[PDB]
Order: structure tokens, then sequence, then C-alpha cells
């Protein structure tokens, strides 16, 4: 009823009291990747959507949890992913979607226009000279 | 012929990884906390210490 | 002494613990409609079945 | 087979029997091996030196 | 003739370390176990 | 009735574990060796495996995670939910897990390969595991009662 | 560089290399002050830890390689004074 | 005894433990029962030696089944103190495993010694 | 050669080892005052004679040959009393024999010292060697793992109390043993005890003086005060 | 900072609290409950709970009625130790130590430690009688009550002998016997203080088996370690070290060799002097002197073990004869040759028998 107690005396908070225990986010590389994706989500929807310019110098929130969209009771015929469609990481999902062709084409384009005339062109001029 | 080429490459793979296993064991020897014989130095002297790990 | 009965019995232990707990939560929701404070105060499921009996 | 010599270079050259179950065999690599016949086991070995008569160091 | 007995202090302290201070064998039997560890009999 | 069925089922399995491996059940726990044989497939199967592998049964997903990325390697398996490791702390827990695994190997090979004249009692059948239990209990108490580290005790002037 | 003073004093000069000259540096000298590239003398105990980990990886790869090799050699046989 | 393919011949055992000393200087060698089992399960096993002097035999009577299933030579030699003290470990060894390499004079000796165990067989 | 030899304690018999190893050691017993061949003993081993010593009487003796085989041999029977194995020693290099109040039929000496090429020191009681029948596999009275390399020289005290032993490959491998407790003396020698790479160890006659000698040419002396 | 160190020495010597926070802190340092309630605890309900425990303890044992009169009263409510003069405090301290020796047996129980709680939270015993309280709970070095005592001691108040727990008071964990005894080895004065406590316990006849068993383990491994260093190899050094050792162990070993009322401490003294004989190469006169006091002091329940001790003593003796009164009391021994055969079944009594027949 009354016993001897235990003495147990041996930083910033870790689970936010005023948001129902959101733990401090572990820094894992795939999580970093997902965060980079969600910041750069503008260019992902290349051409068809635009986004609110979320602009901090950092991008990592201190508190976030990766989760799952569960179920649509009113609609699950096409708002439900197929078994093949389900992905572990959001980055692998947006990979496994379409249009990465158009991504690659834009990539070759921008790469060329930054390889406009900087050094390779000067070398080939130098060959046309020394010949 | 195709399967034979595949076996040749596979045996190369086995031999290389094996030599790697030998290298790792002998490294554990060379940096072990006590004296222990084994392998060569860079000059080719095959290491031999009759002293026993007590 | 043979092991086939052993492997089957331990598989039984695994699946029995599974469906045990799921029927535990199930009957908790079942009687909680008539009496939730039981699930609120007593969490132990065997005793829960005992008291709803 | 009771037992064979461990070496591949030993020839069994002379046989005798000290007891009913103890067999003594002189053998090419300067040995006389003593076996017991029951479980084919090896009691002992006797040795013979080099022939200090010169070469041919097998007795 | 005789001389002194060498013995492991590990043995001795373990002989006391089989149990806490209370809930022990009686003092005489403990003492007997001591002396028997300290016997110079063959 | 289901819960009572599980209860008598566990009592059954305790009787049967006492029957199958006296060293193992006297050492580590019947449900414990039940988990081990469950991963094993058979008792000869488990006695084929070396002791550190016994220590790393079950957690193989984490094992090959670590082995593929050169992470730190996971420290044990079902041995955690075994009892005898329960009383230690950290590094103590790890060391007792290793040595415990070595004796587990020895004891399970004993139980699966030592023949007995069938007028052989359970205690002379399990004396191996009892030896292991006593010796590892003394090992636990010594590793725990490692004396701490002293220091220069100061006065109020630091003196 | 025409208004340096020769007896400056810092603390960097207690913690960087110096440029110097061709005199002490050699063929390979611009007057850059180097730093690290990032890696240091990594002391022995951690190196042992590294070696054990690399050993584990290489052995397990030998495991998968040997299983694959035996399977392939078996299939090679099944593809392709003997009879008395 | 279950120790059937037994080599107690002193000439053979002395050649054997001499090769073991060679393996402990050349580090082609796995010492300890679990290490031997690791070697044979990983299939690097060229030859397996165990001593008869084990206090229980059944603690090491699990390997020759695996040696049978994996087609390797193995042999019993007398004393654990002998096996340890030739390995240069100064402890009781009850199981040693000597593995093959690509090319070695030690490899040649191992092939010779497995030929000798095959002769006893 | 004339390399190894031992003279009886009674000063009567000289045994010289042979340069013919070939499966087993052999050696010749010599009447010393006449300097003549009087006997020969030969044991079956692998590389011939490791070391050897008479008993306390000077009538029988002991061969240790490599692989650790020890053979007792009496003169009145002019044959080998028997064979046993130094336990687990893969190859011996040194042996010595001493003591009193042992088995008188085996020479009344109490202790046998065996030093093996691994570097372990096996010490036994000959009263425990008895079964005139012999334990083929005797048990160690005391086994000594306190030096790494092969022991170089070992020696008994005259009185039968002290046992000095050392290896020569290491710097100053020498420790000291009390009989019959058969343990080391944990307080000598220090690291800065100037022994040297030890080569020779002699007790005095009266067992008060220790003489040791390294491989450099510098012998040093100690008082053994009890 | 000279004057700073000097004022620090004074601040160590400070006892009664003189500013509000320090008052609150030493007021809240307690045993049973937590400090957050302890601060909003006042003496009254404290006196209630501890008096319930005290009546339970006085119902267990009769001998608590003197402190029922003097230390557990409605006036023992109000009396504050800090406000009276040194002789009053000395008498009070003696009353404390007497109660501690009275209470040391029934230690592991709730009403007794409630009494302990009254001792602290009224009489500041943790501050004023650190040594005797610390020794009297010291033999319980694996229980959480002792852990909590270690939690609420003041560090600069722990005795110089007792300052070994400092790693544990930095990190709360029950220290083990190896630590206490290692301090006993290379710290004689710990042994000195614990010897003094336990001999006071047997002199006030309040010895108890847990105490004496602890003290046996303590002295045995202690003097074992003491010889385990004291063997040096240098001749007069080992003689002189044995001298200093004997001077340290003298009073306690004599009081325990002839402690006539307490057979357990007789057995423990037998233990320590037996190890003193068999390990240490002591001189024959000192050995026979041990024999003589043991002869002087044994009883019949202690008879056979004391015979084992004399087997040790004469067996490690070097001369062949015994000195008189030893032979007198061995004639007084009832079952001599039967007991002697029983002990020589495992103990080699030959030198004892030889010295007997010579005498």
């Amino acid at each position: 009823e009354l016993s001897v107690r235990v003495p147990q005396l041996p930083g910033p908070p870790d689970t936010l009291s005023d948001w129902y225990n959101i733990p401090r986010t572990n820094l894992t590389p795939e999580l970093k990747r997902d965060l980079q994706l969600l910041r750069m989500r503008d260019v992902v929807a290349m051409g068809k959507q635009f986004f609110k310019k979320d602009n901090r110098k950092d991008f990592v929130p201190e508190y976030c949890q990766v989760g799952t969209i569960i179920a649509g009771a009113t609609d699950g015929v096409s708002g439900r992913l197929t078994r093949k469609e389900r992905k572990r990481t959001i980055v692998e999902e947006v990979l496994s979607s379409d249009s990465v062709s158009k991504y690659k084409r834009k990539y070759h384009e921008i790469q060329e226009h930054k390889k406009s005339g900087r050094k390779g062109y000067y070398k080939k001029l130098m060959a046309a000279r020394k010949r | 012929e195709k399967l034979a080429r595949k076996v040749k490459a596979a045996r190369k793979k086995l031999k290389a990884l094996a030599d790697a296993e030998y290298e790792l064991e002998l490294q554990q020897a060379k940096m072990a906390k006590t004296a222990t014989s084994g392998g060569f130095t860079k000059s080719g002297r095959r290491i031999k210490v009759r002293e026993r790990k007590r | 002494k043979v092991d086939v009965m052993i492997v089957h019995a331990v598989a039984l232990l695994d699946e029995l613990d599974k469906e045990l707990n799921v029927m535990a939560m199930r009957v908790k929701e079942w009687y909680g409609w008539h009496f939730p404070e039981l699930g609120k105060i007593l969490p132990d499921n065997l005793s829960y079945a005992r008291v709803v009996l | 087979t009771l037992t064979r010599t461990p070496s591949k270079k030993t020839k069994f050259v002379s046989i005798a029997f000290q007891s009913h179950n103890i067999v003594i065999v002189g053998c090419s690599n300067s040995t006389i091996c003593a076996y017991d016949v029951r479980t084919g086991t090896m009691l002992r070995q006797m040795t013979l030196g080099t022939d200090l008569t010169g070469g041919s160091k097998n007795i | 003739d005789t001389h002194a007995v060498v013995v492991a202090p590990q043995r001795l302290a373990e002989i006391f370390n089989a149990a806490p201070a209370f809930a022990m064998p009686p003092i005489e039997d403990v003492f007997y176990q001591v002396a028997s560890l300290f016997s110079t009999k063959p | 009735e289901r819960s009572e069925y599980r209860r008598q089922l566990a009592e059954y399995l305790q009787n049967r574990m006492k029957a199958i491996s006296p060293n193992m059940t006297e050492l580590i726990g019947a449900l414990v060796g039940a988990r081990l044989i469950a991963h094993s497939g058979s008792l000869v199967n488990l006695a084929k495996n070396p002791g550190s592998t016994i220590q790393i049964l079950g957690a193989e997903k984490a094992l090959f995670r670590a082995l593929k990325t050169k992470h730190a390697t996971p420290k044990y398996g079902i041995i955690y939910h075994a009892s005898l490791v329960g009383q230690a702390s950290g590094p103590n827990k790890g060391k007792i897990a290793r040595q415990l695994a070595a004796k587990i190997a020895l004891s399970v090979r004993t139980d699966a390969f030592e023949d007995f004249p069938e007028n052989a009692d359970d205690e002379t059948r399990a004396a191996v595991g009892i030896q292991a239990r006593a010796k590892l209990e003394n090992n636990l108490r010594l590793l725990e009662g490692k004396p701490l580290n002293k220091g220069v005790a100061l006065g109020p002037n630091g003196i | 560089a025409a208004e340096r003073n020769e007896d400056e004093f810092y603390f960097g000069m207690m913690s960087r290399k110096g440029p110097g000259s061709a005199l002490t540096r050699g063929k390979g000298f611009t007057g850059t002050v180097d730093g690290d590239r990032g890696n240091k003398a990594l002391s022995v105990e951690t190196v042992r830890l590294l070696k054990t980990q690399d050993l584990g990886y290489v052995r397990t790869m030998r495991n998968i390689a040997a299983k694959e090799l035996k399977e392939l050699e078996e299939r090679y046989v099944l593809a392709g004074p003997k009879k008395i | 005894s279950a120790a059937w393919p037994k080599a107690e011949d002193p000439a053979l055992v002395q050649e054997l433990l001499d090769c073991v000393q060679q393996a402990s200087h050349y580090r082609q060698l796995k010492k300890g029962a679990n290490e031997t089992t690791k070697s044979v399960n990983r299939g690097t096993s060229e030859l397996v030696i165990l001593a008869a002097d084990t206090q229980p035999l059944s603690i090491v009577l699990h390997i020759p089944l695996i040696c049978e299933e994996k087609n390797v030579p193995y042999v019993y030699v007398p004393s654990k103190v002998a096996l340890g003290r030739a390995c240069g470990v100064s402890r009781a060894v009850i199981a040693v495993s000597l593995t093959s390499n690509e090319a070695s004079d030690l490899n040649s000796k191992i092939r010779a010694l497995r030929d000798k165990v095959e002769r006893l067989a | 050669t004339m390399e190894r030899f031992r003279v009886s304690p009674c000063g009567r018999y000289m045994a010289l080892v042979a340069s013919d190893k070939k499966g087993g050691g052999m050696l010749n017993i010599i009447n010393v005052g006449t300097m003549q061949w009087i006997a020969q003993a030969r044991i079956d081993g692998r590389h011939g004679v490791a070391d050897f010593a008479w008993w306390s009487d000077g009538n029988g003796l002991t061969i240790a040959g490599r692989d650790g085989q020890v053979t007792e041999w009496s003169m009145i029977t002019r044959r080998t009393v028997g064979i046993w194995r130094d336990e687990g020693s893969i190859g011996g290099t040194v042996m010595a024999l001493g003591g009193r109040n042992g088995p008188a039929e085996l020479g009344g000496d109490r202790w046998v010292a065996i030093g093996s090429n691994s570097g372990i020191l096996n010490v036994y009681d000959r009263n425990d060697l008895i079964e005139i029948r012999i334990k083929k596999y005797p048990t160690p009275t005391r086994v000594f793992e306190q030096l790494t390399t092969s022991i170089s020289v070992v020696a008994f005290s005259p009185d039968g109390q002290l046992l000095a032993f050392g290896s020569q490959h290491k710097k100053d491998a020498l420790r000291l043993v009390h009989l019959p407790s058969c343990t080391v003396y944990r307080n000598w020698p220090t690291e800065q005890t100037p022994l040297g790479r030890v080569t020779a160890i002699a007790f005095s006659s009266k067992s008060d003086v220790l003489a040791v000698g390294n491989d450099v040419g510098r012998v040093r002396l100690w008082e053994i005060r009890g | 900072s000279s004057l700073a160190q000097q004022l620090a020495q004074i601040a160590a010597n400070s006892r009664s609290s003189f500013n509000v926070k320090a008052l609150k802190a030493s007021h809240s340092k307690s045993l049973i409950w937590e400090p957050r309630v302890a601060v909003s605890q006042t003496f009254a309900e404290i006196y209630s709970q501890c008096y319930e425990g005290f009546k339970e303890l006085c119902h267990l044992d009769s001998r608590f009625v003197p402190f029922d009169a003097t230390l557990f009263s409605a006036q023992s409510q109000e009396v504050d130790r800090t406000q009276m003069t040194a002789e009053e405090n000395a008498a009070l301290d003696k009353r404390v130590d007497s109660f501690l020796h009275l209470v040391g047996s029934r230690l592991r129980l709730m009403p007794a430690i409630k009494a302990v709680e009254w001792l602290i939270r009224r009489f500041r015993i943790h501050e004023f009688n650190t040594g005797t309280l610390l020794a009297t709970f010291l033999p319980y070095h694996t229980i959480p009550a002792f852990v909590t005592l270690l939690s609420i001691l003041p560090v600069q108040r722990i005795p110089i002998e007792y300052r070994f727990l400092d790693p544990y008071i930095k990190s709360l964990t029950p220290p083990p016997r190896a630590a206490i005894v290692q301090q006993a080895t290379n710290r004689p004065d710990l042994l000195s203080a614990i010897s003094r406590y336990t001999l006071d316990s047997c002199r006030a006849k309040q010895e108890y088996p847990g105490l004496i068993s602890f003290w046996g383990g303590i002295m045995a491994e202690a003097v074992n370690g003491m010889i385990d260093k004291m063997r040096s190899g240098r001749r007069a050094i080992q003689l002189e070290n044995d001298h200093l050792l004997l001077q340290q162990i003298g009073p306690v070993l004599s009081e325990a060799m002839v402690m006539k009322d307490v057979p357990g401490i007789q057995i423990a003294s037998y233990m320590v002097v037996a190890i003193l004989a068999a390990k240490g190469s002591l001189n024959d006169n000192i050995l026979t002197a041990f024999m003589e006091q043991l002869v002087h002091g044994w009883t019949v329940d202690t008879l056979r073990p004391g015979l084992v001790c004399l087997t040790m003593l004469a067996q490690h003796r070097s001369a062949k004869q015994l000195s008189g009164r030893v032979a007198k009391a061995v004639i007084k021994v009832p079952d001599l040759v039967s007991s002697l055969r029983d002990i020589s079944k495992e103990h080699q009594v030959d030198k004892l028998a030889n010295g007997l027949v010579l005498a």
C-alpha cells in the first residue's frame, strides 16, 4: 500500500504534446528523397499543374510520418490502386508512372543548352585552327 | 557454347571472390591485436612466428 | 521423438493468439455498445469474457 | 582387411603371431608393427635404423 | 612436512557470491565449506 | 473455451518439450525451444547449425539488411524473448546471449544425439543443461557485479 | 601582395599547411593552401570493424555465387573407354 | 564406439598434426567446432579433423552426417589437448577444418593427406 | 657427434645419444671409469632423442623423444621399464628428472619435467605414474602455460623444491616453480630483471645459488633465500 | 579564491538550513514517497504513518518501548535537533545509535523503514549520523531501500572511509560486494569502521545472522586480499607488513575470538584467523597465541569448528609441541578421538595429534 520508491534521476521535445504525439522525424535517406520530391512537386507535374511556392531554406519538417491512403467506401473502382500499382516509396511510384520519357527528353534538351559552347565547342574550333 | 561461356564467367566470379575472402582473412591476421604469422610482407617475406597466442 | 506434431502445435499457437486477440477486440466492441466503461477500465480480455459471462 | 599401413611406401614382408590375437609383422619401412586381430587395432610399432653399412637407408 | 595453500580469491569471493547477504546457509556449514576449500588434504 | 484450449495446449507442449529435449527445456524454456524448432524444420535440422547461427535465427531480414549495407549486425534472435537473457543490461545482455547460444548448440546436439539405455532418468538426461544453467547463472552474476569505476573523491574545495 | 606584412600572426597558421615555394614543395606546387579533402588517419580499432563487415559481405556473396555455380554446372552437365 | 573410421596410427597422426601446424601458420584454417561447421556449410571444407577425447561424443557427432552429405574427408585423432596444442591456440580444440586454396604446396599436402584418409577408408 | 650426454648422479654411467633418428631414438650407456660401451637403449618414435636423464639411484633412466614419448629403462633388467605419453605434447624438446621419496623401483625420484616444442611445461608425479605396470595415458599433476615459445632449458633443484624453466627466443623467458604446489612465483623476475635471452640454468649444490646465462656471454647470479 | 575555499569549508560544516530553498530541499529529501509530495508533507500525518509502523514494530519486538518513551513521542514531534546544545545532541546521538543497533535486524520490512523515515524527516539522521546509519544499512547492498538511502544522502557528509559509492551516487545502481571488499583491501579503515559497528552489535547482544554472515564474508575476503598484496618477497618487509596487519586486526579479532555470548561471531573469528594461519606464513608464537585465545574462548556449539581451527593452526605450525593450556582444554574436550577421526576424514590432523601427545 505504501512501499519504498525508486529514485530515477538519470534537450528539445520529441513528441509534440499539442498535436497528439507526433514523434520527431528520423533522418533516413528515402525520407529525404520523399521530402525533396514534395518540394519540387512543381516540375513533376510538367505542364499540367502548378503549385503554391512553398519556400524555406530548409525543407525538412521536424515532425512527419509516412502513411497510407486507406480506402474509399463511396468509391473504390478506380480510386483504388491495383496491386502492381502499389509502391513502397512515393519516389518509386512517380518513377513507375508514365511520362518519364518526356522527363528524359527535357533532360537532354537542358543538358545541350548548358553545353552550348562552353568548352567542347572551343576545342573543336581549336582543331579547325590547328589543322 | 552459350551455357559454357556462362559457366566460365561464373567460375571467374567464384575464384575472384574467393581470393577476396583470402585477402580479408589475412588482413584480419595482419592487424590482429597480438603477434600472428601469415602471408607476406610487401617484399615477399612469408611471415612466420612460432610464438603462440597466449 | 517426432517433430511434425511440434511444428503443427506451434503454428496453432501463433494462429490461436492471432484470432484470440481479434475476437478479443471484437467482443470488446460488441459489448461496449451496451457497456463501454468495461473496455475503458478492464483491458484484460480473458477477464473481459469472464465478466460478460 | 584387418588394417593397412598408413604409408603408401610400406611393404608387409614377414608374419608371425605372439598370441592368438596379437600379430607381429616385419615391414619394409624398417618397422615391425604389432596389431591385435580382434578389432584390427594397432598395439605398437618397433623401429629399425638406417643401415650404417652405407646407403639404402631402408632396413 | 607442510607449507601454505594457494587458492583463487575468485573461488573464495564466488563461494560467498553464490547468494546475497541474507538468505544464506547457516554459519557453521558455510565455515565448513570455507575450511574444506582451505584443506591441505590430498 | 478457446483460451482454455490454448492453456491446455501450452501444458501439452510443455510435457512434450520435456519429452523431446530435456537439456533445452531445462535450460532455456519450452516455448523458446518451440520457436527454435519451428524455425528449424526438424531437430536434426537445428542440430546441424552452428551456435552463432542459432544466435541469429529468426532475425534474418535484419541480418541481410546489415550484411548488404555493411551496417552494424543484429545481436540476437528469439533469445531475447527467452528468459535467461532477461535479467541483464545492454552489453551484458549481448554477452550472455552469445554464451547462451554456445551452450544451446551443445545441449541440442546432446538431446538429439546422445543415446540412453531407456532406463535413463530425466535428470541424468538433462544434467548437461543443468550444468549449463548453473554455470551461466554464475556468469550472469559476475558480469553484472563487475565493480564500477572509482574516481578521485574531492573535498568541498575539490581537495 | 605588395602590402603584406611578413610578421602577421593568425591561428590558421597553427592549423593549415602552407604554400611555400617550389623550393620545398617540388614539381607539384601552385601557391595554394591545401586543406583536407575530407578523410583523415582513421585509427585501427574502427578499421578492424570495417574489415569484419567487409568479410561478412564477401563471404555471403561467395555463398550466393557457389549456389549459382553448382546449379549452372549441374545444368551444363544435363545439357552435355566409357562403356564396357 | 561410434568412432569408426579411426586413425590411431601414430605415423598418420603425426603427419596430420604437422599439416595442421602448417595450416595455422598459413591461415588457411578454421578453429572451433562452430567454425568447422561454418566452413563445411559454406563449402570451403577441404578436410575435417576431430579428436576422440570429447567429454560427450554427441556434441560433435553432428558433423559426419554433413560430411557424408557434402562428400568430404574427415578423421578422428586422439586428444583434444593434442589438437589444440598443435594448432597453437593453447586451449582444448575438439574440431579443426583445413580448407583448400587455388594453388599451394600446402594444398598439395592436403591432397596427399586426404589421399591417406581415403586409404584408411 | 658426441653432442648430448648425461652422467649418473653416482658418477658411474655416461649415456650418449645417437645420430640415427629414423623412427626411434637410441643411445649408449658407458661405464665411466672404464669409458666403455656397456649397454644401449632404443625407442620407436619419429625423430630420435629429445632429452634423457637417470633416476636418483643411477640404475635406470628415462628417454623423452619427440612427439612427447617417455620411456623408463632399468639396468638390472637391462631393458625398458615402459612407455607413456606426455599429455598432448605434440613434440617435446627438453626433459628433466628429479625428486626424492618417489617410487624406489622407478628410482625414488618424485617429479618429471617435460618441455615441449609448442612451449608448454608438463610436470608429473612418478608415484602417480604407477598402475610393475605403467599408465599408458597418465594424467597431469600440473600443466604450465606461462610461456609462449618452446621452453629452452628446465632444471630441478637438488632438494626437490624448485623448478627453473625458460625459453630463449623471447627476451628473458624464465619462471620458477615451487614443489609440490606446482605454481609459479608471481614476484620474480621483473621486466627489468636483467636476465637476457636465457641459455643455461644451474642450481647450486646446496640449493642456495642460481646461475643463469643468456646467449650473449654474460652469466648472472642470485641468492635463493628461503 | 583563497577565501572562497575557506568559505566552502564552512559551507561544508553548515548544518541547519538558512535560506528558503535550501530549507525546502532538505525538508523534502525523504525515503518512502516522492519529493513532490514530500514538500507538501507536514510532520503530523508523517507522525501518523510512522507511528503506525512503530507500533507494528514494537508489537513484533518488545525492546522498542524505550524509544516509545524517548524517541517516538508527541514531544518527538516538536523537537528540532538543531536548536539544542552539544551535550544534548550527544545524548540524542547515543539514543539514535542505540535504536539503530536495535533495529538493524528487522531491516527489510515496511514498518521499520517507516520508522527510518521518521528518523530522517524529523531528526535529520541522514545528515547527523551518516556513519552509523550508513554502516547499519551497508550489509543490505542489493535492496532498493538501500538504493534510496544512497539517493538522499549528502555527498560531503559521507565518511572518508565511505566515499567509495561516489560512482554509484553519480549513477544510481546497487554496488556489489566486490566493490565494497576491494575498498576493504586497499582501504583498511572501511573494515575498521564495519568491525567496530558489528562488535558493538554483539557487545550489545543485538547480533543477527544476516549481519554476522555479511561480516564473515567481509573479513574473509578482506584479509584474504590483504595478504594477497602483503606477500612481497622481501624478508623484513613481509615481517613488518604482517606486523602492521596484526595491529589493524588485533582488537576485533580478540573480541570476536572470546566473544562468549555470540557463537556466530565466534565462528567468523575462527574463519578469519584460520585463513590468517593457512595463507600467511605467520610465526609460531603468534600462531600459538591465536590457539590460546581460541582455547580460552570456545563453547560446545562452537566446539567441532574450533577443533577444525586447531587442526589448521597446528598443521601450519612449524614446531612440534603445544604450549600447555591448549592441552589442558583438549583434555577438557569430551569426544576427542571420535571428533578427531571425523575431522581427519577430510583435514589431516597429524601435527595437532603430535603436539598433543608431546604435551
